[PDB]
């Protein structure tokens, strides 16, 4: 719903391992592909789909290069600031490899199908900028056979106790709105003076390209998290996973934290009212992903040790636009 | 005098069933909107595209009887806290369109039950029904005084029946109270309607039930004792309960078919009015106090 | 045929063959103005489901959420209202009329089964009871509560009068003899899974059943062996009149299928368009069987 | 956005000015689409866009008797509650002759194309209820000759002082939003205690089917109203006008108010700060109706004899959603 400013594009841009990952990502698949007698006949569609200022476009190139295969390059982008950078370099580097769209992924007709579509439209807790919406309005021009890079996502969650935090989502509050609002929406934030109770469960996951009959996006996840200290939950630290291609992954997960990526910062949903816990008891969370015609919303909940209340019901306090 | 109700899931003629409960006495009804074995699908084809009418006609009465007469009941197969995922959606599209089919209607009031431990997600579907369009329609939760399983016969020779005393095992309905009005927020919108059962239990469950909103008590014809001529009575401690129910102001409501056969089915209502007469009379403070109650004055400041 | 109504409500619920070859079907308004149900008998089954086509018509207060065949003239009919009422046939078979209407149930009443005997049936009901009724005297021999969930399905032993089967909504399945102080006794998993709802005797072990769950499996037990058949609830199930028998099961996939006795479908059909009710196999050809359903159809199947 | 209720379809549907007004229209209409030589060979295709609970069902019924034509009818709507009503009539009274669409018009692929397409979703201030929008996304399914009712609407606007209305709009202050959202939004109002100080001017009008070839239903509109007594001004009077089909019009202009017609009331479009106006002065209004993908909403503000501000930039007090 928003359009991205260039300094911002210019920071995520400035992280070496994400993009080295992608194109890895997309030599391995360029291989699986076309074989070796293929490599000058056969030329491979590829379409960015979510092109910003031509990172993706330009690991495309060396991915290619590293795999001597040919390749037709689509770099679709909707926020037209960005394309008027994506133009520039196309008329004075790219050349005619790259056909620069300023369209929706959603709502661009396409020439010819797609072989591969590459995709960086990750959040902090994976489908939290709308991924899957973007992805599945735009598989049908992909190649029955076709390869969505990432191919499947899975978002992460763990109690913590953090009294700072909670003070200053309790900050938060700003007139004109409801003096509750602040603790029923999900925070980017760098982690730091908090408490993990339990490890991280996998909450919501999703696979491109869903082969469903019926696409539906929404989900209902219920957690259980076995804590053995006293404590008081304050809130839900959120990360994620992401598989790019076979055993090439980019996490924020602790665990499995891919090193020197600072693209993505955890998310935090915290909840209104303090919850204490004891040594022993069990943690349950509930999570939904509910979705409209025009906005998207994530709504919680925690039943256990005492139940909270639906935080965010109809998204009234926090909306992702469509 | 005594508001009361009569419970019903079967209902073929809407306007001649209504006005047979009327003549017996009764001010209103409690009715499926739709049909309660009519099961619909939205999801998969080709049951989805089934063709209408999903349900019968809002002309078949009028605004005021609506308004004023008929209470909502969601159907017994809408069940959103399934572990079927397919089921759990179902129910939660068929949940919205029951209560939004009431609020179409203008029902003062709309049953829905509390009859299992989990009730997390029917709880958000209500709260999101609240919260999405403008209405005051009430909900009316059917939460029983004891559990189904707490009730069972103990004739299940390989599972038998915890004959332990349990004193927080026998306050498990409450908490599936405490627990859905928690997550939905403490709405105004959301009452009690507080099912009674054959044997009452220990005195402190009922005793934690009486700070709650309470707005109907529900009675089955089967707890009525038969006495001497042959008309529906209760048992002293039941009498007791209903003391305490008319003292805190509620709509009483009959389920179950009739047992007496022998006399027709205004002689339980008439039980009812017999006890609401024969009741512990009210003093001066009671008397000057009625109207006053629980009403919230900032306190006087006579300096 | 006189007394019949003109027109048979739009939800077939039930549908049972009689040793002669007639057609019972049970008919229920789900949906409209009115609410209520209708019995009717076909000599010829391809005729159905023409009112004008039938050998006899009537027509209850009430939906019919099941029913059952008692002999050869009587009809148990599991209503809506909360009753289980008897209606017999007409020395002619032209006419049916109600004989007995008891209204014992506090609410539904889903399933209906006649045990061995004839004389003795079982009902259970959305008001978790269950009864045992004698057919003879009109009246409720025994009423059990032991499930905590609306009963879903009963079944009676094939042979043996103080013996049936029930499943409910709690997770329980119950195995019962009359004879014992503590009739029922609980079968299932050793884990809870998913609830139960269809029940079927096998006509040859008596000691051995199916079961079928909300989830689309069906189970073959011995007081393991399952597959997942149907997307949906399996809503009935019912054994062929064979020397070996098939198996029959049906759900709210609008789909049927018939099975062996490794449980390895064999035959798959799609012809209804709304949940599939009840099926009821031929009893002079055995490899032909009767469908209803809530799209109106009376649908006959050539199964090898 | 929301699904009326079964007694507001029954108070507005007991008004018979309005639905003999229709009638006539479609009368007057099939007369002159089929001769008297083919009044039983031509049946005529008729689609109500918005069907309710069957008023315009019937009296298109009604207008074919009185006309001697045949039709065939679709009676579109779109709440579902509504169309429990339609199928339960189409059962037992219209039979086969309606056909009932439970669907939105802007989303309904239709068997065949219309001859007339029969609308009533008109507010106050004629499209306020958004009957543009939604007309052209069921335009595409009409015969490339066929006849919209209705077939224009034009909005009416005329500056009043009124105290009382001023304060009341002030009392309508809600917490948890702007303290002056309340005179950034129209009112529904029968005004009563009000003086209206120069005559209604048209504003916006719209016309169906609208064979643009880029339809923009945006505007942009400026009135000038001369007064002539002092007065303070406290907001704007709307009212508005139709025609269905030729002659046949409906209007609550209190000039050429249709008559006992209780339907519309007019409606408000108040201003924060009352505006003091001289003898002989002239008021000038602008207002503007501006639409993104998802809502539609009116901005409006006065210029002379002082400006004020603009009133519901960006929808952000008000929104009429799609
Ligand atoms: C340079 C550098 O050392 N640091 C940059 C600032 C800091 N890190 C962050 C991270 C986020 C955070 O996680 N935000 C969520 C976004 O969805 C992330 N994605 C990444 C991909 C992408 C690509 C292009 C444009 C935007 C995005 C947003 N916010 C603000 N500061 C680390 C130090
Ligand atoms: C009976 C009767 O004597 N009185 C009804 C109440 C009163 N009048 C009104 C009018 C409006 C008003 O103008 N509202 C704006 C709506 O868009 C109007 N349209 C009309 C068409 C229509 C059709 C079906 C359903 C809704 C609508 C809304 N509000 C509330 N009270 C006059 C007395
Ligand atoms: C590079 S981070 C995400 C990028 O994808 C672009 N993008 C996001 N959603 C879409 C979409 N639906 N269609 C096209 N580009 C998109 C964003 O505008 C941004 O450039
Ligand atoms: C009778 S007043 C307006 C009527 O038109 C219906 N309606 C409004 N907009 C649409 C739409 N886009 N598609 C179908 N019906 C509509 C409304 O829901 C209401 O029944």
């Amino acid at each position: 719903m928003d359009n991205l400013e260039s300094q911002t594009y210019e920071v995520f841009e400035k992280d070496p391992i994400k993009y080295s990952q992608y194109q890895q990502a997309i030599y391995k698949c360029l291989l699986d592909r076309v074989p070796e007698e293929e490599k000058d006949t056969n030329v491979q569609v590829l379409m960015v789909l979510g092109a910003g200022r031509g990172p993706l476009v330009n690991a495309s190139l060396r991915a290619a290069k590293q795999a001597d295969r040919r390749i037709k390059l689509y770099a679709v982008e909707k926020n037209p600031n960005a394309v008027v950078t994506l133009e520039n370099w196309q008329f004075e580097e790219w050349g005619s490899q790259v056909t620069v769209v300023s369209s929706d992924m959603r709502e661009w007709v396409a020439p010819e199908k797609a072989d591969i579509i590459v995709s960086e439209l990750l959040g902090s807790f994976a489908d939290n900028e709308l991924s899957p919406e973007c992805l599945d309005g735009a598989q049908h021009f992909l190649k029955d056979d076709g390869v969505s890079i990432p191919g499947e996502y899975t978002s992460f969650l763990a109690p913590i106790s953090s009294s700072k935090l909670y003070n200053e989502v309790r900050a938060c509050r700003e007139k004109d709105r409801d003096p509750e609002a602040q603790f029923e929406m999900p925070y980017v934030v760098r982690l730091h003076n908090f408490h993990q109770l339990s490890a991280p469960q996998p909450c919501f996951t999703f696979s491109h390209p869903n082969r469903d009959p019926m696409i539906d996006n929404n989900r209902y996840c219920t957690l259980e998290f076995p804590v053995e200290v006293n404590t008081v939950l304050h809130g839900f630290a959120g990360y994620f996973e992401t598989v790019l291609y076979q055993d090439i992954t980019l996490s924020i997960r602790p665990e499995t934290h891919s090193p020197g990526m600072f693209s993505w910062f955890p998310i935090l949903f915290p909840i209104k009212q303090p919850i204490t816990v004891r040594e022993g008891q069990t943690i349950c969370v509930r999570f939904w992903r509910c979705s409209n015609s025009k906005k998207v919303w994530y709504e919680w909940a925690v039943t256990a040790p005492v139940c909270s209340a639906i935080h965010n019901p109809t998204g009234r306090s926090y909306t992702i636009g469509l | 005098r005594v508001s009361s109700g009569r419970d019903l899931n079967c209902v073929p003629e809407i306007a001649d069933t209504l006005g047979a409960v009327a003549k017996q006495g009764f001010d209103f009804l409690c009715m499926p909107v739709f049909h309660p074995r009519f099961k619909r699908e939205f999801i998969q084809e080709p049951a989805k595209n089934r063709p209408g009418p999903q349900t019968r006609s809002d002309l078949l009465l009028s605004g005021r009887d609506w308004n004023t007469l008929i209470v909502g009941k969601l159907s017994p197969w809408i069940r959103p806290d399934s572990k079927v995922e397919k089921i759990r959606r179902n129910s939660e599209a068929a949940m919205l369109q029951e209560l939004n089919f009431g609020a179409y209607l203008g029902l003062p009031a709309f049953l829905l039950p509390l009859n299992q431990e989990d009730n997390t997600n029917l709880a958000r579907v209500l709260t999101n029904h609240i919260h999405t369009g403008h209405h005051s329609s009430m909900f009316w939760m059917r939460v029983p005084l004891v559990a189904p399983e707490d009730l069972r016969d103990d004739i299940i020779e390989n599972a038998p029946t915890t004959h332990t005393e349990e004193y927080s095992g026998e306050e498990k309905t409450w908490m599936w109270w405490h627990n859905f009005r928690t997550l939905c927020d403490y709405s105004k919108r959301i009452a009690v309607a507080l099912e009674i059962g054959a044997d009452l239990p220990s005195n402190h469950v009922i005793d934690r039930w009486l700070g709650e909103p309470i707005k109907a008590a529900i009675l089955p014809t089967s707890i009525f004792l038969t006495n001497k001529k042959g008309f529906p009575v209760l048992s002293k401690m039941h009498q007791r309960l209903i003391f305490r129910l008319l003292k805190l102001e509620v709509q009483f409501i009959i389920t179950g078919t009739n047992h007496h056969s022998e006399k027709e089915f205004c002689s339980y209502l008439q039980y009812l009015e017999y006890l609401s007469q024969n009741r512990p009379p009210p003093n001066a403070y009671e008397l000057f106090a009625k109207g006053y109650e629980d009403y919230l004055q900032s306190p006087l400041q006579p300096l | 045929p006189p007394n019949a109504p003109a027109c048979m409500e739009r939800q077939l619920e039930a549908a049972r063959y009689r040793s002669d070859g007639a057609l019972l079907l049970g008919a229920s308004s789900l949906s409209g103005r009115c609410w209520a149900g209708s019995l009717w008998l076909f000599k010829d089954p391809c005729a159905a489901p023409n009112e004008g086509f039938c050998s006899a018509g009537v027509q209850t207060e009430a939906g019919v959420a099941d029913l059952t065949w008692v002999g050869e003239r009587g009809i148990l009919v599991a209503s809506d209202s909360g009753a289980v009422e008897l209606w017999e046939l007409d020395e002619n078979e032209t006419l049916i009329v109600s004989k007995f209407c008891k209204y014992e149930h506090d609410d539904i009443v889903s399933t209906v089964s006649v045990l061995s005997s004839g004389t003795q049936a079982v009902s259970g009901s959305k008001d978790i009871c269950i009864k045992v009724w004698d057919l003879a005297q009109q009246v409720v021999l025994s009423s059990y509560r032991a499930h905590a969930a609306q009963v879903t399905c009963v079944a009676a032993s094939p042979h043996k009068d103080s013996v049936f089967l029930s499943c409910s909504e709690d997770n329980r399945i119950l195995l019962w003899d009359t004879r014992c102080p503590k009739p029922a006794s609980q079968i299932g998993c050793s884990a809870p899974g998913y609830l139960p709802t269809s029940l079927a005797w096998h006509p040859q072990q008596s000691e051995v059943f199916v079961f079928g769950d909300e989830n689309g499996t069906v189970s073959l037990v011995d007081t393991v062996l399952s597959s997942a058949v149907h997307s949906q609830c399996v809503t009935g199930l019912v054994f062929s009149p064979h020397s070996v028998p098939f198996l029959a099961s049906l759900s709210e996939d609008c789909s049927l299928a018939v099975l062996d006795s490794s449980l390895s479908e064999l035959f798959r059909s799609q012809a209804h368009r709304d949940f599939v009710r009840d099926a009821t196999w031929s009893p002079l050809n055995h490899s032909l069987l009767t469908t209803v359903g809530w799209d109106h159809q009376v649908v006959h199947h050539v199964v090898p």
